[PDB]
RNA sequence: CGCGGGGUGGAGCAGCCUGGUAGCUCGUCGGGCUCAUAACCCGAAGGUCGUCGGUUCAAAUCCGGCCCCCGCAACCA
RNA sequence: CCGAGGGUAGGGCCCGUGACUGGGGCGAAGUCGUAACAAGGUAGCUGUACCGGAAGGUGCGGCUGGAU
RNA sequence: CGAUGUCGGCUCGUCGCAUCCUGGGGCUGAAGAAGGUCCCAAGGGUUGGGCUGUUCGCCCAUUAAAGCGGCACGCGAGCUG
RNA sequence: GAAUGCCGGCAUGAGUAACGAUAAAGAGGGUGAGAAUCCCUCUCGCCGUAAGCCCAAGGGUUCCUACGCAAUGGUCGUCAGCGUAGGGUUAGGCGGGACCUAAGGUGAAGCCGAAAGGCGUAGCCGAAGGGCAGCCGGUUAAUAUUCCGGCCCUUCCCGCAGGUGCGAUGGGGGGACGCUCUAGGCUAGGGGGACCGGAGCCAUGGACGAGCCCGGCCAGAAGCGCAGGGUGGGAGGUAGGCAAAUCCGCCUCCCAACAAGCUCUGCGUGGUGGGGAAGCCCGGGUGACAACCCCCCGAAGCCAGGGAGCCAAGAAAAGCCUCUAAGCACAACCUGCGGGAACCCGUACCGCAAACCGACACAGGUGGGCGGGUGCAAGAGCACUCAGGCGCGCGGGAGAACCCUCGCCAAGGAACUCUGCAAGUUGGCCCCGUAACUUCGGGAGAAGGGGUGCUCCCUGGGGUGAUGAGCCCCGGGGAGCCGCAGUGAACAGGCUCUGGCGACUGUUUACCAAAAACACAGCUCUCUGCGAACUCGUAAGAGGAGGUAUAGGGAGCGACGCUUGCCCGGUGCCGGAAGGUCAAGGGGAGGGGUGCAAGCCCCGAACCGAAGCCCCGGUGAACGGCGGCCGUAACUAUAACGGUCCUAAGGUAGCGAAAUUCCUUGUCGGGUAAGUUCCGACCUGCACGAAAAGCGUAACGACCGGAGCGCUGUCUCGGCGAGGGACCCGGUGAAAUUGAACUGGCCGUGAAGAUGCGGCCUACCCGUGGCAGGACGAAAAGACCCCGUGGAGCUUUACUGCAGCC
RNA sequence: GAGCUAGCCCUGGCCAGGGUGAAGCUGGGGUGAGACCCAGUGGAGGCCCGAACCGGUGGGGGAUGCAAACCCCUCGGAUGA
RNA sequence: UGGUUCGUGGAGCCAUGGGGGAAUCUGGGCGGACCACCGCCUAAGGCUAAGUACUCCGGGUGACCGAUAGCGCACCAGUAC
């Protein structure tokens, strides 16, 4: 699962 | 579905059998120290 | 005489095969062929150290006779013309009227039915083997000896000769398929006439399925590579090459001289190659 | 008030660095050649150097402010 | 059953029209050069080919409808 | 910063009023009809589509009107991506 | 007392989720302390190119039987792959070894390396490849090609007989080979029979029938028959097959040659030996003296080392046959016959799975053979069924929301949305018919349409047989019948127009990317004369290649079409016996230390002195780069034209608001009611452009864009219905999380977003089913950002080394 | 440590059925001879449709899973690199 | 080049991969560049107890542990897994 990314 | 260990006789014994490991300086040594340590098989079991 | 196709599948559509016309006899002679070992370009230690082969067409090795000073003065006639996988030349199969039976390159022309013999009184006849120093300036000659006894080296692929160009001395000046000017010793063998299938260099291999026949892996460019892998490896987006185009070595390879500079035969090489 | 370069006869460019000197090509003006125009030949005129202020005995030139004309940059979110 | 015709779908020919585009004709006194007519100041013309703001230039071969 | 998920949309609302409509008014350069302007008023209402991820906006067809803002640019242990 | 501390114990969540494919169960009888769950019987359902059967791996007693049920089994348990005990695996012919060799491994000779060790021809090892002698039936609770029975066969030893120049690890032959297609004749397997054998049956309206139902074979030595494979015979010469050779090879001659002959397989037959159903009765008995016969279909299997075609040109060695050498010809070998001899290991059971790989009795993964019938054009597809095997090791109710999987829907028909995502539609076969463009193949299943069942009658060809019948495979014509509907169920394309990209089939980030990426034929440059270049290795030795410039390495580009312009000043590479610089070394002008001196010792200029660098040239499908300001035409505007500065040279053709355009939704045109997207144009191209190729291109694409038709629950806008869950009762019973808790709202306050502080308001105690706004809810010591004189990968004209090369 | 995975080497095995119909060959036409055209035969192909087998396109489910990558529907290849 | 305290230092000594290459006591090496003087020692062959190190093993002894300690193991442990 992909992490959020808060980018 | 397919996973690692795929069992085969000839290869256990050919890859990690005493044969082969007193053929070389490495798995001389690795001989050497499994009998300083005690254990009770050298060698994997393989019923050929 | 290269064979089309017609374009019914759209490989068919640029696909050429060589026309087989000159050849005689479908399968080998059982007492001259051996195993070919394949290699898949690894070396005893089994590392890789010619990219990209493996995977072709079984192949049996047919014997060739590349010395022919081995039976001076008798002659064989030229029973067949084979097919031969193991090189680009079609190969004649030669009856010894000793019994003896062999393998050579097949010239241009050489016919079925013809005689041929090797020897330093032999005719000047297309087939025929002598020592360079007996043929005559201006001849083509193909499987020239570069050192005396030590065995047919130049001038084996499909087409191609070497000329007699004059004489020095022991040696004779020879012409190369390449352009190169050489002396090679008066007393290396050679055979008259030029190597024959002077059409192989057209054939059109058509599609990548045929390049696998051949045990030709496929080739892929530094450029698609990685920094790890390759000079050229790398880069946001497409890349020029961004420095002088190397090998995956590293050494340069637009014009950059390879040949090692004090190497004893120099004093043999006349003028280097041409085109 | 992010960064850089520029402004000097009519046009396009030197001179600045290294203070005392304004230069080159074309254009323009007078004359000549030709029936005549152009080309060509012989002469000449025209720039107080964007502006203000300072330094200096002296400023196109060195330093600062302003005006204008280009060019570059503006990323991580 | 055939059947005017209606409907569906796909083709053929012709006309009109279309952002834009190609060149053509014509138009008293525009700009650039001067290719041709004199050996027109490099004889011209010519099929082709390549090039050039433009007429044109050059290569190859051809013609005299070229002069001296 | 030993983690407060970050745009828009969908769903579901709720609130403020500097009010878009509907209701009540004064002034008008308010004849009538229709407007303009300001005052009172938040009860209810405030459409469907083309384009764009879009918020916004422009356009089409309507409408009494097609209001502007807050709620962690309301709402990802509710969905979307 | 804290370290997301360590080890252990025990809580909370909670009687909660779950109990592992939605193939499915019901009843009667029995056993037992106890039964939805074990056994038996009937009914029902599921698989049936398997979910059935047989091998190989792997597993290792799980096999069979008696006794058991604490634990293991997701419930239960009397049952079990579980516990205890006893029993069980039988080979000259099956598989492997006492046979062969393959890659590869090992390795006398030999080569190399500080040591360890690395190589290496032969030779040896190495198999699911070669080679080699067993088929059918019966028997056990459990093994059987193994025991037994019947009929066959192999090697070794010895002997007898006959024959022969006998004799080998040496010579030779053979073994011995690809892919696709395929002939004849057979077998396996299957269908039908009004024929043969059989316990029986007549029901509920009819049938005592050419009725129904069941079965109608298997193995076999010599001999014979059919069909195939393999093979020329004789003589003369002979210098080749590393000795010899009567063999083999070559040459010559004669004969035999779509043959034959000899030889070897397959199939049939065959003395004989077996088997033998339904049904009924109790695995057995009976049936039964069972019958065992005809017709058809027919392999991918067999004859086989068969035939043809093609290019990519298709193992080895032994067995075997032949030749001869030492030798020996009292021997020896060949043939026949007889007697004797014949060892080791495996054999149980699971084996697409509850016994193997996945921690589990895990919806996953696992190679080879068999895999029946009917219909659907065919088939291993699909539906249903045989043999055989199962209902998936928790159940009983209920008939809420909500979720999953599924069915239908009035009117509308993409209005949904980033997007027709999803789901409809279409859907097989036969016939009719089919556009632009095109590389002439194609595009094409283009599109679009018609037919499709059943009945009677007439009839065509092919296979079998006989040339007929019967059987069998493809049809053709006419007349009818029925329904809403005839590929009536199941399996089975939605279509078109138009752009971008990539020619194409392929390949990829195992497990978030399948693409426009990689590869690809093809094009060009460049290196390489062979002990090649290049690559791996300290080396020896290898690969390259048993190849040789039509070849091999490196690099870019990427079918094909039309093309690929200008710059060589910088970097690269290439060429250049001059010159400049240049290290060790040579040289030794001239000094110095010390010694009484002979001397010993040290420093040292000119000059000679490689590669490299400088220097001089060349070179772009080498690295790369391809301008600015100002003015000018008789309307205006714009500039073909001119001026000047600069450059190594100032971007040519083609293309252009682009997968590139910032301003930008540029402007105009098309399509739409309306179009930031799309398509066509224009060109002031922020910031295209010619092998990091430019512009096109038929065909191709699970790529990305835009449009239309068809059709729809996407939507207006939801409704109903099915099942599996959710819910209730019986059985078994987790989890992350958790400082403790007696844990409300507002307005404030507080480290700036309060259940916990202030003030006020509100509020009886405790659950169950639901919803997710909050507890800055859980999870993970933020992956963004910074910081650390932290780390790692990568680059280069950063520094400094090293290999390598000169 | 290459019993997973990647490549190569050796030796074996597998790919139902249907479709399209290249070359060549034969014959006919054609010509001075030809090229060539027509028909039949033929059975080519990184050809077409589609199981096994090999994949993993789109969606849905699953997310303390049946599963540390699975399931359903759909979809690519299927004589070949 | 290594060794030594000696990292090129005035760098000797001891060892030696490369080149050159003697002499037999009036021969040769050393005393930290080198020279003289004065001294020390006899290279290019080999052997040699004891005093020294260790603890698999045996014993003796602890202001050593006392089952989460002491060895990983007091127990059928280098086992189960
Ligand atoms: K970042
Ligand atoms: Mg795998
Ligand atoms: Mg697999
Ligand atoms: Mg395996
Ligand atoms: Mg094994
Ligand atoms: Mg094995
Ligand atoms: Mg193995
Ligand atoms: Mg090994
Ligand atoms: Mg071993
Ligand atoms: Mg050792
Ligand atoms: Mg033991
Ligand atoms: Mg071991
Ligand atoms: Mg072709
Ligand atoms: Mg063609
Ligand atoms: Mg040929
Ligand atoms: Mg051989
Ligand atoms: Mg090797
Ligand atoms: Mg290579
Ligand atoms: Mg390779
Ligand atoms: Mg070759
Ligand atoms: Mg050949
Ligand atoms: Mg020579
Ligand atoms: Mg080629
Ligand atoms: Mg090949
Ligand atoms: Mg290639
Ligand atoms: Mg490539
Ligand atoms: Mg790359
Ligand atoms: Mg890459
Ligand atoms: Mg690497
Ligand atoms: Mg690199
Ligand atoms: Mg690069
Ligand atoms: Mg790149
Ligand atoms: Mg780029
Ligand atoms: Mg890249
Ligand atoms: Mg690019
Ligand atoms: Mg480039
Ligand atoms: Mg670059
Ligand atoms: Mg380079
Ligand atoms: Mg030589
Ligand atoms: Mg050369
Ligand atoms: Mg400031
Ligand atoms: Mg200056
Ligand atoms: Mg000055
Ligand atoms: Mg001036
Ligand atoms: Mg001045
Ligand atoms: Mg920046
Ligand atoms: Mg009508
Ligand atoms: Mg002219
Ligand atoms: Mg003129
Ligand atoms: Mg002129
Ligand atoms: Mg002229
Ligand atoms: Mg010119
Ligand atoms: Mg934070
Ligand atoms: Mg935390
Ligand atoms: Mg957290
Ligand atoms: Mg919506
Ligand atoms: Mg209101
Ligand atoms: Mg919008
Ligand atoms: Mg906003
Ligand atoms: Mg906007
Ligand atoms: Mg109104
Ligand atoms: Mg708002
Ligand atoms: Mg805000
Ligand atoms: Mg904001
Ligand atoms: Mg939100
Ligand atoms: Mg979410
Ligand atoms: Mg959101
Ligand atoms: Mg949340
Ligand atoms: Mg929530
Ligand atoms: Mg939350
Ligand atoms: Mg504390
Ligand atoms: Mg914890
Ligand atoms: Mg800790
Ligand atoms: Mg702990
Ligand atoms: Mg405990
Ligand atoms: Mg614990
Ligand atoms: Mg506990
Ligand atoms: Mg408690
Ligand atoms: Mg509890
Ligand atoms: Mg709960
Ligand atoms: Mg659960
Ligand atoms: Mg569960
Ligand atoms: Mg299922
Ligand atoms: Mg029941
Ligand atoms: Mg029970
Ligand atoms: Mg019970
Ligand atoms: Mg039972
Ligand atoms: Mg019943
Ligand atoms: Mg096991
Ligand atoms: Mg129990
Ligand atoms: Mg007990
Ligand atoms: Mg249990
Ligand atoms: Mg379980
Ligand atoms: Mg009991
Ligand atoms: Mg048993
Ligand atoms: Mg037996
Ligand atoms: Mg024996
Ligand atoms: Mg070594
Ligand atoms: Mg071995
Ligand atoms: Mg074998
Ligand atoms: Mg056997
Ligand atoms: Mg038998
Ligand atoms: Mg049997
Ligand atoms: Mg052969
Ligand atoms: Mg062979
Ligand atoms: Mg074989
Ligand atoms: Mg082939
Ligand atoms: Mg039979
Ligand atoms: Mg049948
Ligand atoms: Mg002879
Ligand atoms: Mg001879
Ligand atoms: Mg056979
Ligand atoms: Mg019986
Ligand atoms: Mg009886
Ligand atoms: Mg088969
Ligand atoms: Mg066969
Ligand atoms: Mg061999
Ligand atoms: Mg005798
Ligand atoms: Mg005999
Ligand atoms: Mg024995
Ligand atoms: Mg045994
Ligand atoms: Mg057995
Ligand atoms: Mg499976
Ligand atoms: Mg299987
Ligand atoms: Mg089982
Ligand atoms: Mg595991
Ligand atoms: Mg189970
Ligand atoms: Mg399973
Ligand atoms: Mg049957
Ligand atoms: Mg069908
Ligand atoms: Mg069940
Ligand atoms: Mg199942
Ligand atoms: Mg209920
Ligand atoms: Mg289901
Ligand atoms: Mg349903
Ligand atoms: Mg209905
Ligand atoms: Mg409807
Ligand atoms: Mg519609
Ligand atoms: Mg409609
Ligand atoms: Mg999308
Ligand atoms: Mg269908
Ligand atoms: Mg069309
Ligand atoms: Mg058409
Ligand atoms: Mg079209
Ligand atoms: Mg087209
Ligand atoms: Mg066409
Ligand atoms: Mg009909
Ligand atoms: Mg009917
Ligand atoms: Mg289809
Ligand atoms: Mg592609
Ligand atoms: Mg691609
Ligand atoms: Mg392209
Ligand atoms: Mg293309
Ligand atoms: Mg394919
Ligand atoms: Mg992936
Ligand atoms: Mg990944
Ligand atoms: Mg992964
Ligand atoms: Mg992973
Ligand atoms: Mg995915
Ligand atoms: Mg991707
Ligand atoms: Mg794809
Ligand atoms: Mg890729
Ligand atoms: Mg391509
Ligand atoms: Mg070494
Ligand atoms: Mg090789
Ligand atoms: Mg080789
Ligand atoms: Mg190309
Ligand atoms: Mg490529
Ligand atoms: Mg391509
Ligand atoms: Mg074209
Ligand atoms: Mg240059
Ligand atoms: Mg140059
Ligand atoms: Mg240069
Ligand atoms: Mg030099
Ligand atoms: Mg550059
Ligand atoms: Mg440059
Ligand atoms: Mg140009
Ligand atoms: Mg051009
Ligand atoms: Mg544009
Ligand atoms: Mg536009
Ligand atoms: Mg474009
Ligand atoms: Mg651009
Ligand atoms: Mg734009
Ligand atoms: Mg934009
Ligand atoms: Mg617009
Ligand atoms: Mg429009
Ligand atoms: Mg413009
Ligand atoms: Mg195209
Ligand atoms: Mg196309
Ligand atoms: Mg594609
Ligand atoms: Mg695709
Ligand atoms: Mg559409
Ligand atoms: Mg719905
Ligand atoms: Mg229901
Ligand atoms: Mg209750
Ligand atoms: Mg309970
Ligand atoms: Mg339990
Ligand atoms: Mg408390
Ligand atoms: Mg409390
Ligand atoms: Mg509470
Ligand atoms: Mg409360
Ligand atoms: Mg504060
Ligand atoms: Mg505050
Ligand atoms: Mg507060
Ligand atoms: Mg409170
Ligand atoms: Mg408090
Ligand atoms: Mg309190
Ligand atoms: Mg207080
Ligand atoms: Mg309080
Ligand atoms: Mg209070
Ligand atoms: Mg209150
Ligand atoms: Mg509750
Ligand atoms: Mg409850
Ligand atoms: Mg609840
Ligand atoms: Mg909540
Ligand atoms: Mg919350
Ligand atoms: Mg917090
Ligand atoms: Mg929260
Ligand atoms: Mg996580
Ligand atoms: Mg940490
Ligand atoms: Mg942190
Ligand atoms: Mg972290
Ligand atoms: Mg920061
Ligand atoms: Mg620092
Ligand atoms: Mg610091
Ligand atoms: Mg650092
Ligand atoms: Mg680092
Ligand atoms: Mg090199
Ligand atoms: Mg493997
Ligand atoms: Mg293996
Ligand atoms: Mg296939
Ligand atoms: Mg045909
Ligand atoms: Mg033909
Ligand atoms: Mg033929
Ligand atoms: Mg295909
Ligand atoms: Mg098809
Ligand atoms: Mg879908
Ligand atoms: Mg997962
Ligand atoms: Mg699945
Ligand atoms: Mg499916
Ligand atoms: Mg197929
Ligand atoms: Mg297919
Ligand atoms: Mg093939
Ligand atoms: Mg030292
Ligand atoms: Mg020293
Ligand atoms: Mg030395
Ligand atoms: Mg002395
Ligand atoms: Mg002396
Ligand atoms: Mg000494
Ligand atoms: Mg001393
Ligand atoms: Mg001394
Ligand atoms: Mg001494
Ligand atoms: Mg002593
Ligand atoms: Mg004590
Ligand atoms: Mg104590
Ligand atoms: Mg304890
Ligand atoms: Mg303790
Ligand atoms: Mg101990
Ligand atoms: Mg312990
Ligand atoms: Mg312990
Ligand atoms: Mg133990």
């Amino acid at each position: 699962m992909t992490h959020s990314m808060r980018c | 579905m397919k996973r690692t260990w795929q069992p085969n006789r000839r290869k256990r014994a050919k890859t990690h059998g005493f044969r082969a490991r007193m053929r070389t300086p490495g798995g001389r040594k690795v001989l050497k120290r499994r009998r300083q340590k005690g254990r009770w098989r050298l060698t994997p079991a393989v019923r050929k | 005489a290269v064979k089309k196709f017609k374009p019914y599948t759209p490989s068919r559509r640029f696909m050429t095969v060589a026309d087989f016309s000159e050849i005689t006899k479908t399968e080998p002679e059982k007492s001259l062929v051996k195993p070919l070992k394949k290699t898949g370009g690894r070396n005893n230690q089994g590392r890789i150290t010619v990219r990209f082969r493996g995977g072709g067409h079984k192949r049996l090795y047919r014997i060739i006779d590349f010395k022919r000073w081995d039976k001076v003065g008798i002659p064989a006639k030229v029973a067949a013309i084979e097919y031969d996988p193991n090189r680009s030349a079609r190969i004649a199969l030669l009856h010894y009227v000793d019994g003896e039976k062999r393998y050579i390159i097949a010239p241009d022309g050489l016919q079925v039915g013809q005689q041929v013999v090797a020897g330093p009184d032999a005719p000047i006849q297309v087939g025929n083997a002598l020592p360079l120093r007996f043929i005559p300036v201006g001849t083509v000659v193909h499987a020239v000896e570069l050192e005396p006894k030590k065995g047919a080296k130049l001038a084996r692929a499909a087409g191609t000769s070497a000329q007699i160009q004059g004489r020095e001395g022991d040696y004779v000046i020879l012409r190369l398929p390449s352009g190169e000017l050489r002396k090679v010793h008066g007393e290396c063998y050679a055979t008259v006439g030029a190597v024959g299938n002077a059409d192989h260099k057209n054939i059109v291999l058509g599609k990548a399925g045929r390049s696998r026949w051949l045990g030709r892996r496929p080739h892929v460019r530094g450029a698609a590579m990685n920094p790890v892998d390759h000079p050229h490896g790398g880069g946001e987006g497409r890349a020029p090459r961004g420095r002088p185009p190397a090998s995956p070595w590293g050494w340069q390879t637009k014009g950059l001289k390879t040949r090692k500079r004090r190497k004893p035969s120099s004093r043999f090489i006349i003028a280097r190659r041409k085109k």
